[PDB]
């Protein structure tokens, strides 16, 4: 008794750090920069869609105005 | 075969093989019939929500805990609660499998009599044994010797071990724990003019519990700081939006461990009947008991509430030994961490109460040398 | 987050096994000291006794 | 971030210290033995040697 302390704690103890460490840079890199990205991403294409409906809207106001 | 560690406790039911590191399936032990009328036909609506599945609609229930205070007092409930947590949770029929219960100290003896004729008859497993909760905990901390202290959500018992002689005459339980906690706390929120009645309610003040309250070091310091400045105040929200805020109501629901004299119980906290179990003990003993004091279950998860013991039991004892408190992160857990350690012995293979023996003897024969 | 507090927890049970550590060869050295000078008061009672036999 | 750099080498700080603490009183509690040794050896002869003047 109290020899298994060892090998059930210092296993975690630094096996554990170092696999929560390496999920935690992972996640970040996967995450973080491909959003920021993709988000920029949505909003050109926001802005086309904004400026397709500015010219539609003007072409048809302009037409239908009787 | 493997066996399987269930462990019922009060609150939280924690179950899984013998030989892992963590329950594999926790969930509260909730019951809940609905209580409106209900008008749309062919919903498939069930009589009865047990276990986590009671927690997501308990806005129409009506959960009732079927174990009040360690004992069993509704033994339907506590059937429906068994057989969800062996066919569904772990999907292993019984038929195969020994089994490892768990009770506190000092309860009624036809509480384990009726546990175990139920595992024998209804389930028919081939073999049961019920187990002191204290003795795992102390298994799963890897000590010989040690007074635990384990305060769970039901009742808080402390039992003194050493050299694995347990002493029977000195143990200490108390009916104090985490439900009355919730209770109070649910009673003292009304101070501000939150009001939770409902059974559902009571979840939320729980979870109010466990996410903001923490044990003070010094009450009255404490008491004296958050009536001047606001640097305590933390906000929660509810399930519905309109934020609360929390004030000196945070330190003051789990103060009630060392004060009992809060909720009118009359004994003393839990800082003191430590101090009195280890005084029953011999004289010769009583510095190995006071440099491992164990604590255990639930409610021992407070933040600060290791060093404020440690204050306590270091006022009441004598100033040469050494008081030392050991808190393992896995303190919830403990219990059953050692129930799969004690399950997992060689040793321990031949303790059980084979159907057999129960055959030739009844339900009484838990009481007897299969202890 | 999830990893810091873990590494916390590793760096404060180094931190309780240190203190302990140090705590315990405090008193081991408070002990040793107190055991060496008693045995050095017998050895002066004891040449003071020498002493008179020799007169 | 901040909290994590100051609470961490503090922990650390404490840790180093409790360590360095605990092997000066581990190298002071050698020391006092061994002189406790060098007077139990001493105190034997000057035993022998009073009783011989006593005799
Ligand atoms: N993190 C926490 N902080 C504070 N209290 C907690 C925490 N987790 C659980 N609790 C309290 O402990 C109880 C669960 O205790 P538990 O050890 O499951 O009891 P049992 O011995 O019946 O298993 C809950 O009702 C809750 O009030
Ligand atoms: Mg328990």
């Amino acid at each position: 008794d109290f020899d298994d302390i060892h090998r059930k704690r210092m296993e975690k103890d630094l096996n554990e750090l170092q696999a929560l460490i390496e999920a935690h840079f992972e996640n970040r890199k996967k995450e973080e920069e491909e959003l920021v990205s993709l988000k920029d991403r949505i909003e050109r294409r926001r802005a086309e869609r904004a400026e397709q409906q500015r010219i539609r809207n003007e072409r048809e106001k302009e037409r239908q105005n009787r | 075969t493997t066996a399987l560690v269930c462990d019922n406790g009060s609150g939280l039911v924690k179950a899984g093989f013998a030989g892992d590191d963590a329950p594999r399936a926790v969930f509260p032990s909730i019951v809940g019939r609905p209580r409106h009328q209900g008008v749309m036909v062919g919903m498939g609506q069930k009589d009865s929500y047990v276990g986590d599945e009671a927690q997501s609609k308990r806005g129409i229930l009506t959960l009732k805990y079927p174990i009040e205070h360690g004992i069993i007092t509704n033994w339907d409930d506590m059937e429906k609660i068994w057989h969800h947590t062996f066919y569904n949770e772990l999907r292993v029929a019984p038929e195969e499998h020994p089994t490892l219960l768990t009770e506190a100290p000092l309860n009624p003896k036809a509480n384990r009599e009726k546990m175990t004729q139920i595992m024998f008859e209804t389930f028919n497993v081939p073999a049961m044994y019920v187990a002191i909760q204290a003795v795992l905990s102390l298994y799963a901390s890897g000590r010989t010797t040690g007074i635990v202290l384990d305060s769970g959500d039901g009742v808080t018992h402390n039992v003194p071990i050493y050299e694995g002689y347990a002493l029977p005459h000195a143990i200490m339980r108390l009916d104090l724990a985490g439900r009355d906690l919730t209770d109070y706390l649910m009673k003292i929120l009304t101070e501000r003019g939150y009001s939770f009645v409902t059974t559902a309610e009571r979840e939320i003040v729980r979870d109010i519990k466990e996410k903001l309250c923490y044990v003070a070091l010094d009450f009255e310091n404490e008491m004296a700081t958050a009536a001047s400045s606001s640097s305590l105040e933390k906000s929660y929200e509810l399930p519905d939006g309109q934020v609360i805020t929390i004030g000196n109501e945070r330190f003051r629901c789990p103060e009630t461990l060392f004060q009992p004299s809060f909720i009118g119980m009359e004994s003393a906290g839990i800082h003191e009947t430590t101090y009195n179990s280890i005084m029953k003990c011999d004289i010769d003993i009583r510095k190995d008991l006071y440099a491992n004091n164990v604590l255990s279950g639930g409610t021992t998860m407070y933040p600060g509430i290791a060093d404020r013991m440690q204050k306590e039991i270091t006022a009441l004892a004598p100033s040469t030994m050494k008081i030392k408190i050991i808190a393992p992160p896995e303190r919830k857990y403990s219990v059953w961490i050692g129930g799969s350690i004690l399950a997992s012995l060689s040793t321990f293979q031949q303790m059980w109460i084979s159907k057999q023996e129960y055959d030739e003897a009844g339900p009484s024969i838990v009481h007897r040398k299969c202890f | 987050m999830d990893a810091i507090k873990k590494k916390m927890q590793m760096l404060k049970l180094d931190k309780e096994n240190a203190l302990d550590r140090a705590e315990q060869a405090e008193a081991d050295k408070k002990a040793a000291e107190d055991r060496s000078k008693q045995l050095e008061d017998e050895l002066v009672s004891l040449q003071k006794k020498l002493k008179g036999t020799e007169d």
